[PDB]
């Protein structure tokens, strides 16, 4: 039953026809009837391992987003699990089309908890190919642009109370930045206002070269950033480092080196080109 | 900052410089010191302000040498601005 | 990226010809798509001063358009307005009361030194710039 709804939905995902749309129908019916979230979950994974990587469909896709649905409408949090765990298992071609099309909060959610996890088990096995997995569940969370400053608030916030993982959750953040074009600035600028500099401190002091050299390329990229509200941003960088009003000498020095860095990227950023190509955009 | 002790900051510093200077010797010896310390580096699109005209910049870009290229294409593109 | 070129022209403009060009261009692919005139500000400001009649009316009435897409940035054409104003080229204000009504009513906090200036030009100088003024009190009300 389940074969042969699988081999449907590819045949119409691969031909756009009309012949799998009963069964499609039968099987949402059948997947009310049983109820099951780890049943529906289990179906939309074949439906996407491969049937997701020929072509495009429509009533495939529904059909997989109608199951997904079912298997949502419930709690389903060990579902969720081995439903985000297969889903990073194959991530083979439409894997983010299939996994962020639930659009739901809750499920929005779980997907960014999960991605998280998943970017802080890529920076600790520092693995090619768990990077990528990473940085493509970023992409998948980039493009469902609902709500994600909730989520990385708390995930900045889990980050100051560690100083072991501290490093590598704070390098998986400054990429994901550089790959999501910085969609939390002006909250994040706004969060660290009186103790977080001394936990960044402390964490730091932990860190290595690797961690100053992941600072400066994380001041560059956030250089070509912040375009809502940058004066708050630039007030917080000179006041921390001239005005010693941050809470640690070390602290203030940082500060200042990194805005020394910051105008040393903006005089390549404006100057260097050459002849006349397209401007820069920063 | 005194003793910047790092490369891409030196980078910087001596670019700075290099925009800034108007005396030609001074020019001299950014540009050669820029090439000492740099392997492979052509320092003529580094400011992207400095203007040459067309046919002209088709002749000067035709000396094989490098420190020459960038040395006569800035001086000449600083004069011309300067006139 | 892609309004960079004509503006390098706008800025980089010497005769007659390319600003006449390049505004022609510009109202041309400003009739469809009306939001990309936020850029040509400066350049709008400064060209709206111009001598030559056909150039200095392309630049009121693409100042004018720029308005009726947003009315927030008239208090930012103000000074070159009140220049034009109280010019002495005589062809600038002439320009300036034919298009007065419109600004009157697109600025609408700075209108009672606009038309303040309206009347001192025309009374001190020998022009008559009744009718403007008191069809934009009639329209203003």
């Amino acid at each position: 039953m389940d074969i042969y709804v699988q081999c449907l939905s590819a045949l119409i995902g691969s031909c756009p026809d009309a012949c799998v749309d009963a069964l499609l129908d039968t099987s949402v019916q059948h997947s009310p009837h049983f109820d099951w979230v780890v049943a529906h979950i289990g179906s939309s994974f074949p439906g996407t391992i491969i049937s997701r990587v020929l072509s495009c469909g429509l009533k495939d896709f529904c059909v997989h987003g109608g199951a997904g649905g079912g298997a949502g409408s419930s709690g389903g949090s060990s579902s969720q699990t081995p439903s985000t765990d297969p889903f990073p298992g194959s991530p083979a071609i439409p894997a983010e089309k299939r996994v962020p099309k639930i659009a739901s909060v809750v499920g929005i959610l779980g997907h960014l908890a999960s991605r998280h996890g998943d970017s802080i088990r890529r920076e600790l096995l520092r693995m090619f190919h768990d990077s990528l997995a990473g940085g493509s569940g970023g992409r998948s969370g980039d493009p469902s642009l609902q709500a994600t400053v909730p989520f990385l608030l708390q995930l900045a916030v889990m980050s100051p109370a560690l100083l072991g993982t501290v490093s590598g959750e704070l390098v998986d953040c400054l990429k994901p930045p550089a790959v999501l074009s910085q969609l939390q600035q002006h909250l994040q600028g706004f969060p660290r206002e009186e103790l977080d500099n001394m936990l960044n401190l402390a964490v730091h002091l932990v860190s290595q070269a690797s961690g100053a050299g992941a600072y400066r390329l994380l001041q560059f990229l956030v250089d070509t950033a912040m375009p809502a509200s940058v004066i708050t941003t630039q007030g917080l960088a000179v006041p921390d480092t001239v005005r010693e009003a941050c809470d640690r000498l070390i602290q203030l020095l940082l500060l200042h080196l990194q805005k020394l860095v910051h105008h040393r990227g903006g005089s390549p950023g404006e100057g260097v080109l050459g002849p006349p190509p397209p401007p820069r955009l920063v | 900052y005194d003793i910047p002790a790092s490369a891409s900051v030196n980078i910087g510093q001596l670019e700075h410089q290099l925009i800034l200077s108007v005396d030609p010797w001074r020019i001299r010896q950014i540009l050669i010191e820029l090439h000492g310390m740099t392997s492979e580096r052509q320092f003529w699109t580094v400011s992207n302000k400095w203007e040459v005209p067309s046919v002209y910049s088709g002749v000067i870009l035709g000396i094989k040498d490098n420190l020459t290229r960038d040395l006569v294409y800035i001086l000449m593109a600083k004069g011309l601005h300067c006139s | 990226a892609e309004m960079a070129p004509y503006m390098k022209r706008l800025s980089r403009g010497q005769t007659v010809e390319d600003l006449l060009e390049v505004l022609s261009d510009i109202d041309e692919m400003s009739r469809r798509r009306p939001e990309i005139l936020s850029f040509f500000s400066t350049n709008l400001q400064r060209l709206m001063s111009s001598a030559e009649e056909c150039c200095r009316n392309l630049a009121f009435s693409l100042a004018l358009r720029s308005m009726q897409n947003s009315p927030s940035i008239a208090a930012a054409f103000l000074p070159t307005f009140m220049y034009c104003l109280g010019s002495q080229d005589f062809e600038v204000v002439q320009t300036a009361l034919r298009n007065l009504p419109e600004y009157a009513l697109l600025c609408q906090e700075h209108a009672a030194v606009l038309l303040h200036r309206a009347f001192l030009v025309g009374m001190y100088g020998q022009m008559d710039p009744s009718a403007q003024i008191s069809e934009a009190l009639r329209i203003l009300h």
